[PDB]
């Protein structure tokens, strides 16, 4: 059970006791977001389709 | 009323257990998965221990002490108790065991430089024949076994303990001798040399009902043959063994200042030769109880391990 | 002398960093208005408390640090606080509608619309650092923004600063302080995207601090203030190193060399003691703190050390302690407690004094002590919260359920079975390592 | 930040008046507009439901709408009547004489547009509008058939918004013409599609609970708006007071709705009032599971709960209310689905509501509800084999088809319901 690298100063001291030895670019990340956005886009203008379905629906009854 | 789950359907001791709680009528059994339960009999592999103890507003156990491995399976435990200092090297109660692997070979040849050893793992008296045959433990064979009559035959002593969430050792004064029918041969037959029970039941029945006798004959046996008592022959030794192992693991299986609360019962099987000196032999972990002992035991298990924990509205000596 | 950078984000990243830099503030003697007495270079200087606090020239020593919330309730009372004059208003971001505890809309609908923004407002801070270590991030799992965008961040800081080093401080979530049912969800879609950007987090269990502050400050009901409080001794005891003079974990390098030495497995366990009641003593010894540090109840996340293995462990004191009474304790301690390394790595201690002991906020639940301590180490017993947490994935992901949710935000349903095989294979790692 | 309230119709309107009659009283709002409150706490989120007009006075963001003009003069000449915005009054003269088709597709749709600039106005006056909140019956006409309507033209012009409706459901118990099925099935196929939670307040649970609980002899409609004044205001504390749970509409629908048509909510009330001894907690928690306490006539036992959110209002021990949580939650998981971890989520306000000084509010998304729809199914079949009363609505150019569709939907949903109770 050794004590290693003691150093002290005003504030404190450390020291070690051993007792036993022994990513994506800029632009990827822009198509991600912007490929996600591109879906969002997408079932909107489904649900705007399916509405627009409804009115023509209701201007013929 | 307290919730439990089931999650060993193959484990004869809670199935019962779980039956008695039922009878209680303050005891409500969950499904597996569940996870809002106070107690759990816990599958026999592979616990879940890291989702017990995370549940607000519950108090929850569990019958298996994580760790206790170490004890129960037979490498570990002749690991267990050659490093220990609280067992030591110099144990005189375990045989003399080696681990070696498919290590500790070399240690094994020294010593064998009466030798009759034995190779297991979860009878020869050439190391080579035992070697050529291997995980696996090599420890010696008990050449000299205590041999009962009339029928000179061998035996083994299995003693049930419980050890409850406040770490007590509560040892079912109630054991069982896995008897063997046929007489004990000094010169490959394992029938006379084996005393399991499934080995003897495949001469059996002969002297007991199934291989079983029980501590009241057997200590009428002592008496009228040996002039002495179970309790002062074998049985100081046996709490002597059990207290040993079970307090030597307790800082690592502990759950005193746990999140969750352990118990578990075990089972130790033990080895008398014929100077009345008991050798340890296994520990089981999950193990099964006597035909005729199934209710008093799981009754105790209940009283001692979980309406300790969990009120409604002795078999045991205490360690 | 080197900057560190300090970024929190959502409620719990932004209300944690309050309670940090006013006890920052209390330790450093610095005061509501920013002026520090104690300071005799005006306006300048390159001091250890530097490292957290610019000068300006009128005196003021302002934290390096910035707050941002896609709503602005949490960061309001931020710039109408006691600390309102230490901030700026750059530092202080809000948006308008908040993530609705959905990492798809922190990290792809609102995230997208903002993060140009943060990115701008973290550069003016930078561009204020002569040599900037890395940057401290706080969040919470299981928040939509603090999961969501907190991710969404993190990549960018690789592409921005790619030399700079990133530590985290994470709020696991816990069911009796959480406010969501898909924390689960968030918790795991943000230690996916992150973990490969991330050099070193410190997780905290709510249930945990929770538990501690009912049992050793006797709050029948903890609330977030005092969460956060308990919360922000344990911060300050890992960041005192870089606010005041030391040779151990002097720079954001330092925890991953002396704390993690595989990558992935980055994730050390703190434990913290004494936690003392103020309305209560009797003063505990150097012995019986570093006792404490290895009681499951006084760590960060509940867990089981005896039944894993440590790669590192870091002991971190402040007050009254000498090395002769550590060294007193620790041989002590080896021989009543199952502590097994790794067969690689040296079972040892680096062990960091600090004379100055805890700062306790006046009119706080803390009692002040004589000595404290707060050990890192990096055990494989914390995989357990990992377990638990991909447990409750699997039960709501097997169903779906609320899975359109994230779906609807431009989330692929394929992200979650990506970030759940990415926590599956970290779960094993953690297996390899610990048997 | 902001919720646009609409109601339709006479039920829509006589709930809706006293729904602001009775949070204005909580937040210290006279009839005038005028604050007279104690504390900050009433005005600290006032904003969600209220605009800020000239000399300090609130305004309800409330339009009101109906097809005939007497019951929204009554609103007006009410006790609340002078707060409401004058301009926010949009009504017709022709009535809609408990007809769906006359709400939805003829009279209604002459209406419609004029609505809808009132709901442009209010929200281009929001900060940060975050949904609507309509009141309605599903049995009449108006409510049901123009209500529907303008949900779907709602979510036409504001798509990322929040949809929340209270939407009282028919009962022959309480009923006023044979053909309520017919509009409540033709209604709830509107609602699954385009509301994200949905409030079920049955006519017949209503009825139940004054006759039963209350020893009221003869209820009348006073009486059961009673009950849902009380109700509507205790699940909307979350989004009128400071919180952390639920504390706006988005939050509540990804806290509640696991899947997206299964959004209808069983919501309950503790204390049951119509008396000077306050409750307990744990008689809080008793009575606000009780299936007695819920405002849609349908057995919690018989199925279960996929998420529940409960509100606990009063000064009292948040440690005792915890406690008493997971108190229910622990004797009774098996009503609880085991593969939606930890689904119900506990919130406290300090304010309780008038008369009481301690409530509790339960808002269960429950798999039971399916005896709500299959009670409307049948009622509907029973008439529409034989093809009973339809003339009143073919004569508005609906075709036998549209009813068959709103059939099949509807039992699809009671399907889907029992997919995971089984689950
Ligand atoms: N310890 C602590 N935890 C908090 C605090 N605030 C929130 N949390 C936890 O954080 C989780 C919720 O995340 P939040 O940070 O509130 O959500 P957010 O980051 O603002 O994201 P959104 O609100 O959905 O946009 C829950 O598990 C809370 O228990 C806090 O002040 N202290
Ligand atoms: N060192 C030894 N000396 C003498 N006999 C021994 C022995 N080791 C084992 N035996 C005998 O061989 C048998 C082998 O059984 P073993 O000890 O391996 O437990 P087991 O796991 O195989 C059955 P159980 O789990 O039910 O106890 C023992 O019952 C014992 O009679
Ligand atoms: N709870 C309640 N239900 C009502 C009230 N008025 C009508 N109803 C119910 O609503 C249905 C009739 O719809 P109604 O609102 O009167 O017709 P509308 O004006 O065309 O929407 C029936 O099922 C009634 O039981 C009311 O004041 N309170
Ligand atoms: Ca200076
Ligand atoms: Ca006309
Ligand atoms: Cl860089
Ligand atoms: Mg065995
Ligand atoms: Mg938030
Ligand atoms: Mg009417």
């Amino acid at each position: 059970m050794e004590v290693i690298e003691l150093n002290k100063c005003t504030s404190g001291q450390s020291f070690e006791v051993i007792l036993k030895p022994p990513d994506p670019s800029l632009e990827e990340i822009q198509k991600k977001l912007e490929a996600a956005e591109e879906r969002r886009k997408y079932q909107e203008a489904e649900l705007l389709k399916h509405l627009a379905e409804k009115r023509e629906h209701e201007r013929e009854v | 009323m307290y919730t439990f789950v089931v999650r060993d359907e193959n484990s004869s001791v809670y199935a019962e257990v779980s039956r008695l709680l039922l009878a209680t009528g303050q005891w409500k059994r969950l499904r597996k998965d569940n996870p809002r339960f106070n107690l759990m009999l816990g599958e026999r592999n592979r616990l879940p221990f890291g989702r017990l103890g995370h549940e607000p507003g519950l108090v929850q156990l569990v019958n298996y002490y994580r760790g206790a491995d170490k004890l129960c399976r037979k490498a570990s435990l002749v690991k267990l108790i050659k490093t220990s200092p609280e067992l030591s090297e110099s144990c005189t109660w375990f045989p003399e065991s080696y681990v070696i692997y498919p290590d500790e070979r070399e240690v094994f040849l020294a010593a064998y430089n009466g030798n009759v050893w034995i190779a297991k793992s979860s009878i020869s008296s050439e190391a080579s024949e035992l070697l050529d045959f291997i995980v696996h433990v090599i420890q010696k064979y008990l050449e000299k076994p205590l041999l009962l009559e009339p029928g000179h035959r061998k035996f083994d002593i299995r003693s049930w303990v419980l050890v409850d969430h406040l770490y007590n050792i509560y040892l079912y004064r109630e054991g069982v001798l896995r008897t063997s029918s046929e007489p004990y041969n000094s010169a490959q037959d394992k029938t006379c040399h084996l005393t399991n029970h499934c080995i003897q039941k495949e001469n059996y029945g002969r002297y007991e009902e199934g291989n079983e006798m029980f501590f009241e004959e057997f200590n009428q046996y002592l008496m009228d043959a040996l002039n002495t008592t179970l309790e002062n022959s074998i049985l100081l030794q046996i709490k002597h063994i059990i207290r040993s192992c079970l307090m030597c693991i307790e800082p690592a299986i502990s759950t005193k200042h746990l999140h969750y609360q352990s118990f578990q019962l075990f089972g130790f099987d033990f080895m008398v030769d014929e100077e009345l000196k008991v050798w340890l032999i296994e520990v089981n972990g999950a193990p099964a109880c006597a035909q005729k002992l199934y209710a008093e035991l799981c009754q105790g298990i209940v009283d001692v391990a979980i309406s300790s924990v969990f009120p409604l509205a002795s078999i045991f000596i205490k360690l | 002398m080197r900057e560190c950078i300090s970024i929190h984000v959502g409620q719990a990243g932004v209300q944690i960093g309050n309670a940090c830099w006013e006890l920052y503030c209390l330790e450093h003697g610095i005061q509501p208005d920013g002026q520090m007495p104690s300071d005799k270079t005006i306006g300048g200087g390159d001091d250890s408390f530097n490292t957290f606090f610019s000068e300006t020239g009128a005196g003021k020593h302002v934290p390096r640090a910035v707050f941002v919330d896609l709503e602005p309730t949490v960061i309001d009372e931020v710039r109408t606080g006691t600390y309102r004059q230490l901030f700026h208003p750059e530092q202080l971001i809000t948006g308008k509608e908040d993530a609705a505890n959905n990492y798809a809309r922190g990290h792809y609908t609102i995230g997208k619309e903002i993060i140009d923004l943060v990115l701008d407002r973290i550069r003016k801070l930078a561009d204020q650092c002569t040599g900037l270590q890395g940057f401290l991030v706080f969040h919470s799992f299981g928040g939509g923004t603090g999961s969501g965008f907190t991710s969404l961040l993190m990549e960018r800081l690789s592409v921005d600063y790619g030399k700079k080093s990133k530590l985290e401080f994470s709020i696991y979530p816990a069911p009796q302080v959480s406010t969501a049912v898909v924390e689960p969800y968030n918790s795991i879609l943000t230690t996916h995207t992150t973990l490969e950007h991330s050099d070193c987090a410190f997780m905290v269990d709510n249930e945990a601090i929770y538990d501690i502050c009912r049992r050793n400050l006797d709050i029948e009901r903890p609330t977030y203030t005092n969460l956060n409080r308990l919360i922000s001794q344990i911060v300050s005891s890992i960041t005192a190193s870089l606010r005041f003079d030391g040779a151990l974990n002097v720079d954001l390098t330092e925890f991953q060399t002396n704390l993690v030495p595989y990558p992935r497995i980055h994730f050390p366990l703190a434990t913290y003691a004494p936690v003392i009641s103020a309305e209560k003593h009797e003063q505990l010894s150097v012995a019986e703190i570093t006792n404490a540090c290895f009681e499951p109840a006084n760590q960060m996340v509940k867990c089981d050390p005896r039944h894993g293995k440590y790669m590192a462990c870091c002991l971190l004191y402040r007050g009254d302690v000498v090395p002769k009474d550590v060294n007193a304790a620790i041989a002590t301690i080896k021989t009543k407690r199952s502590i097994q390394f790794v067969d690689w790595c040296p079972t040892g201690f680096k062990v960091g004094i600090n004379y100055q002991p805890p700062t306790v906020v006046p009119g706080g639940d803390l009692a002040k002590v004589q000595r404290a301590v707060c050990m890192l180490s990096n055990t494989t017993a914390i995989a357990e919260a990992w377990a638990r947490l991909d447990h409750k994935f699997d039960l709501m992901y097997a169903k779906r359920a609320f899975v359109h949710w994230y779906v609807g935000e431009g989330m692929e349903e394929g992200e979650f079975s990506e970030a759940r095989e990415d926590m599956a294979a970290l779960e094993k790692d953690y297996e390899e390592v610990g048997v | 930040r902001e919720i646009v309230h609409i109601q339709a119709g006479q039920c829509g309107n006589q709930i809706g008046a006293k729904f602001w009659e009775v949070i204005s009283d909580e937040h210290g709002i006279d009839p005038t507009g005028s604050y007279h409150g104690d504390s900050d706490l009433q005005l600290e989120r006032i904003n969600v439901y209220y605009n800020e007009a000239t000399g300090n006075k609130y305004v309800p963001r409330a339009i009101l709408v109906d097809l005939e003009p007497g019951t929204m003069d009554s609103v007006r000449s009410g006790p609340f009547g002078q707060i409401f915005r004058p301009d926010n009054f949009v009504f017709g003269q022709s009535g809609a004489g408990n007809n769906w088709a006359k709400g939805h597709y003829t009279e209604g749709a002459e209406l419609v547009d004029s609505v809808l600039d009132v709901v442009r106005k209010e929200s281009e006056s929001c900060d940060c509008l975050q949904g609507f909140q309509l009141t309605h019956s599903l049995g009449g006409g108006t409510g049901s058939g123009m209500g529907t309507l303008l949900i779907s033209k709602i979510r036409e012009e504001y798509p990322d918004r929040i949809m929340n409706t209270f939407s009282v459901m028919p009962s022959p118990k309480v009923s006023d013409t044979v053909v309520e099925p017919y509009n409540a099935t033709l209604s709830v196929h509107q609602l699954v599609e385009n509301t994200d939670e949905t409030y079920c307040i049955d006519n017949e649970a209503l009825y139940d609970i004054c006759f039963r609980t209350l020893k009221l002899t003869t209820p009348t409609y006073g009486d059961l708006n009673h009950l849902v004044s009380a109700t509507m205001s205790g699940v909307t504390t979350c989004l009128r007071f400071p919180g952390q749970l639920n504390a706006d509409l988005r939050k509540l629908a990804v806290n509640m709705v696991p899947f997206p048509r299964l959004h209808f909510f069983m919501p309950g009330f503790a204390p049951l009032t119509s008396q000077y001894r306050a409750l307990t907690v744990p008689e809080l928690t008793q009575q606000m599971f009780d299936s007695k306490n819920m405002m849609a006539a349908c057995d919690p036992r018989h199925g279960r709960y996929l998420t529940v959110a409960a509100i606990f209002r009063g000064r009292m021990s948040m440690k005792e209310v915890d406690e008493q949580m997971l108190n229910v939650q622990n004797k009774n998981s098996s009503y609880f689905v085991e593969w939606i971890p930890n689904n119900v989520k506990t919130a406290v306000c300090d304010i309780p509501p008038r008369g009481l000084k301690m409530s509790a509010t339960f808002i269960g998304n429950s798999t039971a509800i399916q005896e709500l729809f299959k009670r409307i199914s049948e009622q509907f079949t029973a008439m529409f084999r034989r093809k009973a009363f339809l003339h009143w609505y073919t004569g508005e150019g609906m075709d036998e088809m549209e009813f068959t569709e709103a059939e099949s939907n509807m039992n699809d949903l009671v399907s889907e319901y029992q997919q995971y109770q089984d689950a």
